[PDB]
């Protein structure tokens, strides 16, 4: 069984920039729902600190992995636990600003 | 080759671990004709460049050993004939939780028109 997963673009502030249609499937948006916002403000109040570094942290990391487990709230109001990996580009022949890649599954809580 | 506006020229996609297409990002379509639909659970080697499939192999087999790596130049074959020159930034996104290899994340960027 394949997991549920998106990918996402986002500025370096952490807004959404380009939303994989399989958003739909994982989180319940439509991606015009989640173009332009940020995606701090669909995570859990305990998380948002751990977000906001994990995403700092993955612009220092220059392009090298940084994974994230979170809670993110559903278009159902429901709160589902969210594994974000994500890393950084910019493209090598100039120096336009780096942006952010993400891949979002939905993953279990449990051991 | 053609350097500049890249960021006009860059699809993003996704693959399985033996080299399949899982997910790609509409922009392919402008750029090389295919559907990205089209292309899901097909090889990579269905649309190397003959000249190009040896190094790919070898790049492929670096980008696993070192998690991300550039791929270096190659040539896709276009959907309608042809072909275009485009170079990958490839990125393994593993498991955390027993570090198995999950999946490759690519950035792709189009370096020329379509070629014969
Ligand atoms: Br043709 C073609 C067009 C766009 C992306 C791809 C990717 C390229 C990508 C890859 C291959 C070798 C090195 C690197 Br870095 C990336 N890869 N890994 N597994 N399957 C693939 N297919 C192929």
């Amino acid at each position: 069984c394949q997991p549920t997963r998106f990918i996402s673009r986002h500025n370096i502030e952490g807004i959404f920039t380009f939303v994989d249609h399989r958003c739909v499937a994982t989180v319940g948006y439509q991606p015009q729902e989640l173009l332009g916002k940020n995606i701090v403000e669909f995570c859990h109040p305990e998380d948002q600190q751990l977000l906001r570094d994990s995403f700092q942290q993955v612009v220092k990391l220059k392009g090298q992995v940084l994974s994230v487990m979170f809670r993110f709230r559903s278009k159902n109001q429901e709160w589902l636990w969210m594994r974000t990996s994500s890393f950084t580009f910019q493209n090598p022949y100039s120096d336009e600003i780096e942006y952010i890649i993400c891949t979002n599954t939905n993953v279990k809580n449990s051991s | 080759g053609e350097f500049k506006g890249l960021d006009s020229k860059t699809f993003l996609s996704e693959h399985s671990m033996d080299m399949k297409f899982t997910y790609c990002d509409d922009r392919i379509t402008e750029l090389i004709g295919y559907h990205p639909e089209e292309l899901l659970g097909r090889s990579a080697y269905e649309f190397y460049h003959a000249l190009d499939s040896e190094n790919m192999t070898k790049s492929h087999q670096n980008l696993c050993t070192k998690g991300q790596v550039v791929s270096g130049q190659y040539r896709m074959l276009a959907k309608h004939g042809g072909y275009v020159w485009l170079e990958t930034q490839g990125t393994v996104i593993y498991n955390p939780r027993n570090l198995q290899p999950q999946c490759i994340m690519c950035v792709n960027y189009v370096l020329s028109e379509i070629e014969k």
